[PDB]
């Protein structure tokens, strides 16, 4: 809900905009009486010329009622039914300001509404004379199917007029580009005019054209190389992070205790939140700006006088600010300096930076050791794949199985030997 | 008395009909104009690029004309072209390496996601507050991702800046100008900070500093807890690392071949076993044949007597 402050501000701003006036808040608040009526009257005079009234010399009661019928019926606003027309006859701000607010808000609807009101309605003639002579009845049939034409082509025109965009900005861009091209062709005319007296003309220009293309490919390759290198490094780092997450997952799986897990999670969340709230965005921003300023230093030519003047100006300004912060450290009424809390915050700050870097060093060694664990896990998996060794109690069971195989073959061997000795005794029984 | 009222309303209405249809025709013509201007704008942008190109070509020619001739310039060019070809190869190797690394990170991340799923199913079964675990975990991961993102962006910026610095070492004038602009940037930042400081009342400044020391002391507390927690994880990791490389002791040297030789002996014996059964059946049938021939000799001699 808007305070009467906000409402008055809105009313003054939009009354100033629509009527191109420059009322101040006091000056507008000063407008009571018929003058405020004529303010609203001029709002409606921007919507319909028929509504343009001079309230200075007009029957204020009948004209105010005419206005009210306009605002209620055509524009479509209603409310305190018994008091509204009587108090609206009066220039009562408690009734007028909400009406000004409503009209200055829905201004586009007021436009459309008055358009239709001019065109659509104000016929309810009985059919008596219409049934008397069919000539004007056919004239009225002409009128009503003209109104049908009107609603058909109007909704079609309005939907298509909103559908297609305004080519003003586009023609502006096109003309700017044409002017840019014309300027460039002039610049080139100057260039090739300065290059007329060269010893070998197309020879040198083709050589330089080739050199230039070489230099541009050089620089693009340099940049894509740097990009690919860093993007590697970062994808590596994300792997290391994944491993850290895995370590924390097994440690947290140790204590099924959700609560303690969430306590340690929150402690690391805020340790990250420490560097992600300001320190890293500040370093990021400073690097972004430093790079942008060097790109602009290489793209343009240098007038080192401008930057040397910015240098001296900053030197003097920092002199002012240092002396000012110094005189802020002058002892107050107590004899107490601000510097006492400055030394307390310095001391705590050094403690925090010291502990925080201890933390990161530990974290570095964990990630390092943790990479190495993956390295060893990998080569052990490579060996367990390239071979299928056992080297355990499985080795002993395998070895017992092979020994049993040896004994089993020897058993089968004596089986065939016995069968063969019976074959031999059969051959000798045959010999008889 | 009403016909003189129909007439003017009818003509006014038709006049607005005419206006509306003229506006329709205008909207269509404007549409085709916009479609034409898009193509014209693209064509002009490209021609502008080309015009900038030949302008740059001529200006490089103007530079090199004083000190070089077409021969030396084209030599510089082909030299740089050969270098760019080798560089093209280096950069494509980098492309490949990075694509691999990224693929590995994707597999590591899918792996970790699987173990997360099994643990979170485990705690959900145990009927603990799973929603809180998932929530604080998602927050933790998001802030971490945030830190990794920022650190990536800073490393990137710094490397490209090193490129810019090398480019500015071409001209000693722009080199000294670049270092001076570096100082300008630092001084701008210091002015910003000092102006922030002096714009508050010393009472407001001490209030802010007191709040700052409070929050700093709380941060130091949470930092010391983290230091202990990672000392614990670090100890854990070092024991896992020694544990693993001693697990690796058991594959080195003779051990692998010793198992290989036992494998080979296994395969020898199984081949010999598989060789046994068919030959057993064959020798069996041979022995039955010779005993059948025993019967043949005996009964033939018996039949001789009859």
């Amino acid at each position: 809900e808007p305070s009467e402050e906000e409402v008055l501000q809105y009313i003054v701003d939009n009354v100033n905009k629509l009527l191109s006036r420059h009322y101040s808040l006091v000056e507008f608040d000063a407008i009571q009486g018929t003058d405020l009526l004529q303010i609203l009257a001029d709002i409606f005079g921007t919507l319909s010329p028929a509504q343009q009234i001079d309230m200075g010399v007009a029957p204020t009661d009948e004209a105010a009622a005419s206005m009210l019928e306009f605002l209620t019926k055509t524009l479509g606003y209603r409310v305190l039914a018994d008091s509204f027309p009587t108090s609206f006859s009066r220039a009562e701000p408690t009734v007028i300001y909400p009406t000004l607010y409503w009209v200055l808000s829905n201004m586009q609807q007021n436009e459309k509404r008055v358009y239709l009101a001019r065109f659509l309605q104000r016929l309810e003639i009985p059919e008596a004379m219409l049934a008397q002579d069919e000539d004007v009845r056919a004239l009225y049939q002409q009128y009503v199917n003209l109104r049908g034409m009107f609603v058909n082509t109007h909704r079609r025109v309005d939907a298509l007029r909103t559908a297609h965009a305004d080519p003003a900005d586009a023609r502006r861009a096109v003309t700017v580009l044409e002017e840019e091209c014309d300027r460039l062709r002039g610049y080139i005319q100057v260039a090739e005019k300065k290059l007329a007296g060269v010893p070998d003309k197309e020879a040198l220009l083709n050589a330089c054209k080739s050199l230039r293309a070489a230099l541009e490919e050089e620089s693009r390759l340099a940049e894509k190389g740097v990009e690919l290198q860093q993007q590697l490094i970062s994808s590596r780092q994300r792997s290391t992070e994944m491993h850290n997450r895995l370590q924390n997952l097994r440690r947290d799986a140790a204590d099924g205790r959700v609560d303690v897990i969430v306590r340690r999670l929150r402690d690391e969340i805020q340790t990250n939140k420490m560097i992600i709230e300001e320190q890293l965005p500040k370093e990021l921003q400073q690097k972004q700006r430093e790079n942008a300023e060097f790109d602009r230093l290489i793209s343009e030519p240098l007038d080192m006088q401008a930057l040397t003047t910015e240098n001296q100006q900053l030197d003097e300004a920092l002199k002012k600010l240092h002396q000012q912060v110094k005189e802020r450290q002058k002892p107050g009424e107590d004899g107490s300096t601000i510097a006492t809390i400055k030394q307390q915050v310095e001391r705590v700050a050094k403690r925090k930076v010291e502990v925080m870097e201890q933390l990161t060093g530990l974290q570095a060694d964990n990630s390092r050791t943790l990479n190495d664990i993956r390295e060893r896990e990998n080569r052990i998996e490579q060996l367990r794949e390239a071979h299928h060794m056992l080297k355990d109690d499985d080795f002993r069971e395998f070895s017992k199985q092979v020994l049993a195989k040896k004994a089993a073959t020897e058993s089968m061997r004596t089986h065939l030997s016995e069968q063969r000795v019976e074959y031999g005794v059969l051959n000798f029984t045959e010999n008889v | 008395y009403y016909i003189g009222l129909l007439r003017p309303k009818i003509t006014e209405l038709t006049t607005e009909i005419e206006r509306l249809n003229e506006q329709e025709e205008l909207i269509v013509k404007g549409g085709s104009v916009l479609t034409q201007l898009q193509q014209r704008n693209k064509a002009l942008t490209d021609e502008a690029a080309k015009l900038k190109g030949t302008l740059a070509d001529i200006n490089l020619a103007l530079e090199k004309s004083t000190t070089q001739d077409p021969s030396s310039v084209k030599d510089q060019a082909t030299k740089l072209n050969q270098v760019n070809g080798e560089k093209r190869k280096q950069v494509d190797q980098l492309f490949l390496n990075a694509k691999e690394m990224e693929a590995l990170t994707k597999k590591n991340t899918q792996a970790l996601e699987e173990e997360m799923q099994n643990l979170d199913r485990r705690i959900l079964a145990e009927n603990q507050d799973f929603g809180l675990y998932k929530a604080t975990r998602d927050e933790a991961f998001n802030v971490s991702d945030a830190v990794l993102s920022h650190q990536h962006q800073i490393r990137m910026l710094t490397a490209k800046q090193e490129l810019l610095m090398t480019k500015l070492s071409t001209d000693p004038d722009k080199k000294r100008a670049a270092e001076v602009l570096r100082g300008i940037l630092s001084k701008r930042q210091l002015k910003e900070e000092l102006t922030k400081q002096c714009a508050l009342s010393v009472e407001e400044e001490r209030q802010l500093l007191i709040k700052q020391v409070k929050t700093a002391r709380g941060d130091i507390e949470v930092l010391e807890r983290q230091v202990n927690e990672t000392r614990d994880a670090l100890s854990e990791s070092k024991n896992r690392c020694a544990s693993l490389d001693e697990e690796l002791k058991s594959y080195s040297g003779d051990n692998i071949k010793a198992f290989q030789e036992l494998q080979e002996k296994d395969r020898e014996l199984q081949s010999f076993m598989d060789s046994f059964p068919a030959k057993l059946k064959e020798e069996m049938d041979k022995i039955t044949e010779v005993q059948r021939n025993i019967a043949t000799l005996l009964e033939r001699i018996s039949q001789a007597l009859e």
